[PDB]
RNA sequence: AAACGGCUCUAAUCUAUUAG
DNA sequence: TAATAGATTAGAGCCGTTTA
């Protein structure tokens, strides 16, 4: 009581599955070898012993392979042996395979025609073999046999696994930020982004990690400043939350931190001899060409040429102290036409990165991410950002590290 | 650039569900970009295509494609900016286990230019509208309201919402952010990160991958490295596990398209949907509150 | 050295309350919860319009593949995955022959105009825009 | 506008501060 | 009113179709 099909397996594997699966929903013992996961002898042996039908695939590439045309042969011959007619039923699909250039062992036989609506030829099926008197439907048993072996090749698996983060976490602050009262050694229409180390204007104060004195060579009005004016806080009260006061809030403490790492990022990148390109909302940071040994570091290549233009692998960064105190990055492709010049339109940048994205994955991603910022690294595992004469920002060169007990196979 | 929206929202009045169809999309061989293949390459993704319309096409002609696996209603809500308009889009399971998702209409305008939140006024007529959807719908007051959005809830609204929303109901209010700059890469493997992987930063706060490698899809739902959205259960008790399951659970109910998921949940983006509908046209009183009609 | 949770996937509900997690492969073992039993595709565009819809629709009749079959899976064919007809020989057309005010004015009270006056019964209008 | 994504661009608001 | 930030938010458009 088995229907069995018989196909060209790699190029009808779509149909036969499809077919066979409906078929074991309906409730009827199918048969076939992609179903199941010598061989040859349980072939013959089904073929001869319990079978009632014997469905051939009729397509294109159905009838020009020895093992279908033989299995074909061997189910011929049990169907003369049945004294049965009905044995045999072909299931053409190709719409360039003509009723014609059909096998000889089956052009007598009464196909049924899937070329169009094979939900119709599916019908015609089971209308055929439902009056034929081939033998309660119970989906459940298909949709077991889809998760047995079409399934299971690719699923979920207990598997450790690690993943490298976007976010370099900062391995040491400086100790005390240190608010100055330039009431007039500093002019109000002064520009302290412009100053050579990070400081922001909050409470007319010049909030930055630097000692008193870092702002000479450019703001000479600033010598002769009595320290005690200058209030130092002590960074982990910030960071931790404990520093809540009047004078300044928790929060915008913090925020005037991560906008001078923002800032002692940018002007450390100023110095570190990388583009710059202005961004939507910030900076992306990236090596012109032949600034790299072969183009690379290490064995990761961050400047490369696609279409006539040159791409260059480059980073955007800021800083957020929620979970840690981080500098997160993102990654980006900026593009050129010699590789010195920059690209003025931005459609066409946006197409070439979308263009040079369509073939970057995850492993180039991480390794053009990882070698980039330990390209930026004087330290072995540090990067340093001069926020102070005594005192820097460290990044750790290796990202926060992420483990799974979940994962999947790597088919590669 | 504003022809779908305001087709969609011209024909809300007399409800019919229509289907916009591109000539670039359903015969896009012939449309050649006078130099080479193509405008719009779709050979790769034939069948996929099919699909999509297929759905799409038995979805607006009142066919239910797929359902999802109670006393949960889920509600996203999205400020659009025209004065600011809020819509919302509500999900839930009823007593037949036929999962109900229509989405709630009639934006709510907050006269101010750039907060995206809810007046208290508005906020009760939402919560009230959405409640008493569930109610009709299923003849008891929901266990849990669920709300998600893509702004933070500010203390106001908030307080609104638990004045307006009646006893023995927990409300809670979920902040998912996407595009948040933390890209995880792997580091063994040639693949992104599968999906489904979270990062509980907090209690309240986590990173989650509603779209990466798939096992079963034997590759990833999004090219280059995966973005996590950022799950944060801003206001209400709930867990932060219970929380991401609920948002997984969202993101396969995009009837719009046959896809395997879909970055962001679903009541997000089809609160996005309507909301563009509305607000593309003048206002209309009582709108059809069925997906059909609007996407 | 961070805890990463997993989230198991969700499974989709399908016909005759099977549940598979993709949407696509669910769809076509199983296949939708609701039988409706056919599309009336109503068609609001031009000449050429309606010839690509018919013959697109055709297409949709027949399977037709994806380039890499694993990945995202194949069309079994409308009758087959959703068990309604949509053919192409049952359609109602209507012919075209600020500015986008009067454009989606022109497919809309075509629209109108078919939905109110028209006997014949249209569950859905697939809107040809042309290009 | 089959669709989902990645990216690019722009704008706005809320906070804290400084100059009108 | 203007400015400098961070944090949030929203709008578009635009390319590729997810490494077998
Ligand atoms: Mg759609």
């Amino acid at each position: 009581n088995k229907i069995f099909i018989s196909h060209a397996t790699p190029e009808d594997d779509d149909f036969t599955r499809w077919l066979s699966l409906k078929l074991i929903g309906l409730g009827y013992e199918v048969w076939c070898d992609i179903l199941f996961l010598d061989f040859w002898s349980t072939i013959e042996k089904e073929i001869r012993e319990n079978t009632c039908k014997f469905l051939i695939v009729s397509s294109t590439a159905g009838n020009k392979r020895e093992g279908v045309l033989k299995e074909l042969a061997v189910a011929t011959k049990v169907k003369k042996h049945l004294q049965d007619d009905m044995f045999i039923i072909p299931l053409a699909i190709d719409e360039n395979l003509s009723y014609d250039d059909i096998n000889i062992e089956i052009v007598r036989l009464n196909a049924i025609d899937f070329k169009k609506s094979w939900a119709k030829g599916l019908q015609d099926l089971l209308d055929a073999f439902e009056k034929q008197n081939v033998p309660p439907p119970d989906h459940s048993k298909s949709n077991l046999l889809y998760q047995q072996i079409f399934l299971h090749d690719k699923q979920a698996i207990e598997k450790e696994e690690t993943y490298d983060s976007n976010w370099f976490p900062i391995i040491s602050f400086p100790n005390e930020l240190r608010f100055h009262r330039y009431d007039w050694r500093l002019p109000k229409q002064f520009d302290v982004r412009t100053l050579a180390f990070p400081a922001i204007r909050y409470k007319e104060y010049l909030c930055t990690f630097a000692w008193e004195y870092d702002f000479i060579h450019q703001l000479p009005k600033t010598e002769t400043y009595n320290g005690q004016e200058s209030i130092r806080i002590s960074t982990s009260d910030i960071l931790s939350g404990r520093y809540d006061t009047d004078f300044i809030r928790n929060y915008e403490c913090q925020r005037l931190i991560v906008q001078l790492i923002n800032k002692a990022f940018e002007l450390r990148m100023k110095d570190k001899n990388v583009r710059e390109y202005q961004m939507s909302k910030t900076f992306a940071y990236w090596i012109e060409k032949g600034k790299l040994e072969k183009d690379k570091f290490e064995k990761i290549k961050l400047v490369g040429k696609q279409k006539n233009k040159y791409w260059h692998f480059g980073i955007s960064a800021a800083g957020k102290l929620y979970p840690s105190p981080v500098l997160m990055v993102s990654s980006h492709i900026i593009f050129t036409m010699d590789g010195i010049n920059l690209i003025k339109s931005k459609s066409i940048q946006h197409s070439s990165r979308r263009k040079q994205g369509k073939n970057w994955w995850n492993d180039k991603w991480r390794e053009k991410l990882l070698a980039f910022i330990r390209f930026l690294s004087d330290d072995q595992n540090a990067i340093y950002l001069n926020v102070g004469s005594e005192e820097k920002i460290l990044i750790s060169n290796k990202p926060l590290k992420f483990f799974g007990k979940m994962s999947y196979v790597t088919p590669s | 650039a504003q022809f779908h929206d305001q087709l969609k929202a011209r024909l809300l009045e007399h409800t019919i569900p229509t289907q916009i169809l591109r000539e670039s999309t359903l015969a896009w061989r012939d449309f050649k970009n006078t130099f080479g293949a193509p405008i719009r390459d779709f050979s790769k993704i034939e069948g996929h295509l099919a699909w999509t319309i297929s759905t799409a096409a038995y979805y607006k002609a009142g066919g239910k494609p797929w359902k999802l696996g109670p006393g949960v209603c889920y509600l996203g809500l999205v400020y659009k900016k025209i004065q600011n308009a809020c819509c919302a889009a509500q999900m839930f399971l009823d007593n037949g286990d036929g999962t109900v998702f229509k989405g709630e209409v009639g934006p709510w305008y907050n006269p101010e230019k750039g907060e995206y939140h809810l007046k208290p006024k508005e906020a009760k007529a939402l919560l009230t509208q959405a409640l008493e959807s569930y109610k009709e719908q299923n003849k008891s007051y929901p266990k849990e309201v669920f709300i998600h959005a893509r702004t933070r809830f500010n203390d106001e609204e908030w307080n609104a919402f638990n004045e307006v929303t009646p006893k023995n109901t927990n409300l809670v209010g979920v902040t998912i952010t996407k595009s948040k700059p933390l890209k995880l890469y792997k580091t063994e493997g040639a693949f992104p990160i599968m999906r489904g992987n979270a990062y509980i930063v907090d209690e309240k706060k986590a990173f989650l991958w509603t779209l990466g490698f798939v096992p079963k899809l034997q590759s990833t739902l999004s090219m280059e490295v995966p973005n996590p959205i950022f799950i944060e259960i801003n206001k209400g008790e709930a867990e932060i596990q219970q929380v991401l399951k609920d948002i997984l659970a969202l993101t396969k109910l995009n009837y719009n398209a046959c896809i395997y998921a879909d970055g962001e949940p679903v009541t997000l983006r089809f609160a996005n949907k309507i909301g563009e509908i509305l607000t593309a046209s003048t206002e209309i009183k009582t709108p059809p509150l069925a997906f059909k009609y609007y996407i | 050295m961070k805890e990463l949770i997993y989230i198991e996937e969700p499974s989709i509900l399908f016909a005759h309350g099977q549940k598979c997690t993709d949407p696509r492969d669910g769809l076509a073992l199983f296949g939708p919860l609701n039988q409706i039993y056919g599309i009336k595709s109503g068609v609001v565009g031009t000449q050429k319009g309606l010839q690509i819809f018919k013959s697109y629709l055709d297409k949709i009749q027949k399977p037709i593949y994806n380039h890499n079959n694993i990945t995202r899976p194949m069309f079994p064919g409308f009758e087959a995955v959703f068990g309604c007809k949509w053919e192409s020989q049952n359609i109602v057309f209507k012919e075209i022959t600020k500015r986008t005010y009067d454009l989606v004015t022109l497919f809309n009270d075509k629209i109108i105009t078919a939905n109110k006056n028209d006997e014949e019964r249209v569950d859905v209008w697939f809107v040809i825009v042309p290009e």
